[PDB]
């Protein structure tokens, strides 16, 4: 038991701006002999392994951007972006390392940026999936903002929720932007028993829905 | 440079054991300490255990999640570090990596594997189907790589040379099975002039699959 915390869990910040997340030990890490605080931070983006950035409470490894500042001592610890970039995206995890080690739980750094609409697209099924039996029909939502969008799908003018699962990707490291994926998945039979099938987009950018459709009729 | 590779990862029973590899260059291996650290999907990092160097005997010491269970080692001769893994439950699925850490100076892990994905289940191996997703500016197309278990999949567009305008979305599992999709943005002058290609791999069933996206 050395017991790691982090605070907050998450939060958003728009670039430029300064972020300080916290680190908190359940007793010293401080070795009195070498006066050193065995901590360290690693930063881990989307998808990639984690990163070294500090070790030694402020100790900066090479490589690393000044923009990133560790500090503190004894039992509390801070990791300091004095300025955030678009690609500081991820999750920071300090790590004691004065008794075998431990990393604490981690806080999540999200970018804030302008609101942007989504782009959608639809696409039907292949006849390759078709022959097999399935029907899948599916719409990109493409580099929105916020991350909150709601989809409905319209088959024939009317609604189904029945068969949708969307799934939205990480953050964008360049431009701070979501995309989401949203697929109806039915059978041959049903698919071939309609003609319009509709994707419709609502998110906060705009009162009135995105809308793109095609009718199986190709 | 300094390679760190995790090896050894895949699908196993739940009870079942697993040994995982990791092979390093670059630097002189009995100088280091070698950590494991896991990362359940969604999850946050665990360190797991360490091997010492060679001055303190490469003695071992593991974290009380996983101590007598788990056992490491390392081939000195060949600059390898290995995980011994045993008796799998559900909460051992995750990414292992394994990491550089003390030299008897520097506090630090300042190098760190791929990882290598572990899944801990009963559910059989399935490949995936591989579905083209074809229709001004900018056109999107996409692949949907539907069916298959267990994670994970890796979609690249045109061998890895499309890169920007790429999303692939996060894998979602029904009824034991997984399906994602990638989407890759280009102008229209390239498409459908200039071909484009999603090739998809699913090395838990050594499956390799390209996809033309050709026009309706
Ligand atoms: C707690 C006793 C410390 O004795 C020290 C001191 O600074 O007072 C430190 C000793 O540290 C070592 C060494 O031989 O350099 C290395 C230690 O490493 C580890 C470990 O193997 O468990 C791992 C490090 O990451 C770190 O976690 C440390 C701890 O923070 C405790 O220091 O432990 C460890 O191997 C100790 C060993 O327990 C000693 O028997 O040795 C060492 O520099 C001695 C010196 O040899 C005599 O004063 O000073
Ligand atoms: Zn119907």
């Amino acid at each position: 038991d050395i017991v790691m915390t982090q605070s907050p869990s998450s939060l958003a910040v728009s670039a430029g701006e300064k972020v300080t997340m916290n680190c908190k030990s359940s007793q010293s890490l401080l070795n009195s002999r070498t006066r050193k605080n065995y901590l360290a931070w690693y930063q881990q983006k989307p998808g990639q392994s984690p990163k070294l950035l500090i070790y030694w409470a402020s100790t900066r490894e090479s490589g690393v951007p000044d923009r990133f500042t560790g500090s503190g001592s004894g039992t509390d610890f801070a990791l300091t972006i004095s300025s955030v970039q678009a690609e500081d995206l991820a999750v920071y995890y300090c790590k004691q390392s004065y008794n075998l080690r431990t990393f604490g739980g981690g806080t999540k750094l999200e970018i804030k940026r302008a609101d942007a609409a989504p782009t959608v697209s639809i696409f039907p099924p292949s006849s390759e999936q078709l022959t097999s039996g399935g029907a899948s029909v599916v719409c990109f939502l493409n580099n929105f903002y916020p991350k909150d969008i709601n989809v409905k799908w319209k088959i024939d003018g009317s609604e189904r929720a029945n068969g949708v699962l969307n799934s939205w990707t990480d953050q964008d490291s360049k431009d701070s932007t979501y995309s989401m994926t949203s697929t109806l998945t039915l059978t041959k039979d049903e698919y071939e028993r309609h003609n319009s099938y509709t994707c419709e987009a609502s998110h906060k950018t705009s009162t009135s829905p995105i809308v793109k459709s095609f009718n199986r009729n190709e | 440079e300094v390679k760190l590779v995790e090896s050894g990862g895949g699908l196993v029973q739940p009870g079942g054991s697993l040994r995982l590899a990791c092979a390093t260059s670059g630097f002189t291996f009995t100088d280091y300490y070698m950590s494991w650290v896991r990362q359940p999907p969604g999850k946050a990092l665990e360190w797991l255990g360490f091997i010492r160097n060679k001055a303190k005997g490469y003695t071992t010491e593991y974290s009380a999640s996983v101590k007598g269970r788990f056992t490491i080692s390392r081939d000195n001769s060949q600059s390898s570090l290995y995980l011994q893994m045993n008796t799998l439950r559900a909460e051992d699925s995750a990414t292992y990596y394994c990491a550089r850490d003390h030299d008897g100076y520097y506090e630090r892990f300042a190098y760190w594997g791929q990882g290598t994905l572990v899944t801990v289940s009963a559910a059989a191996t399935t490949p995936p189907s591989v579905y083209p997703l074809a229709p001004n500016s900018m056109v999107t197309l996409g692949c949907l790589v539907k069916g298959y278990f267990p994670e994970p999949v890796t979609v690249t567009w045109n061998s890895g040379s499309l890169s920007t305008g790429v999303h692939t979305f996060p894998a979602v599992l029904s009824s034991d099975l997984y399906t994602l999709t990638s989407s890759v943005t280009v102008p229209s002058k390239t498409w459908p002039s200039e071909t484009v290609t999603c090739n998809v791999a699913h090395p838990a069933s050594s499956t390799k699959v390209d996809k033309k996206i050709v026009p309706r």
